[PDB]
């Protein structure tokens, strides 16, 4: 999980002006690596 | 993969006598009788084929 979430606000007065913004960018990632490998051999020799 | 390889042996050996004491089969002998007594390969090739 990764998050970048930011809130900015500003008022200025002289007349008045204001700005307010919120951004929140986010990622989530998952990986699953399941695996199997079975092997075998049999010799038989009879006389 | 599977490999199986198998033998059974029931006559441990036979040993035929040497050529002096072997008796020929009548047909084979009768064929030898007609071989041309000269190198005519056409006849001998028939014998080797049969």
């Amino acid at each position: 999980e990764a998050k970048h979430c930011v809130r900015i606000e500003t008022k200025k007065r002289v007349a008045k002006k204001t700005k307010v913004e919120h951004r929140c960018t986010t990622n989530k990632l998952s990986e699953k690596h399941e695996g199997s490998f079975i092997q075998g051999a049999e010799k038989s020799i009879s006389l | 993969q599977l490999l199986v390889v198998e033998n059974t042996v029931e006559v441990a050996q036979f040993i035929n006598n040497n050529p002096e004491f072997l008796q020929l089969a009548e047909p084979f002998w009768k064929e030898l009788s007609h071989l041309p007594s000269l190198y005519d390969y056409s006849a001998y090739r028939r014998l080797i084929d049969q």
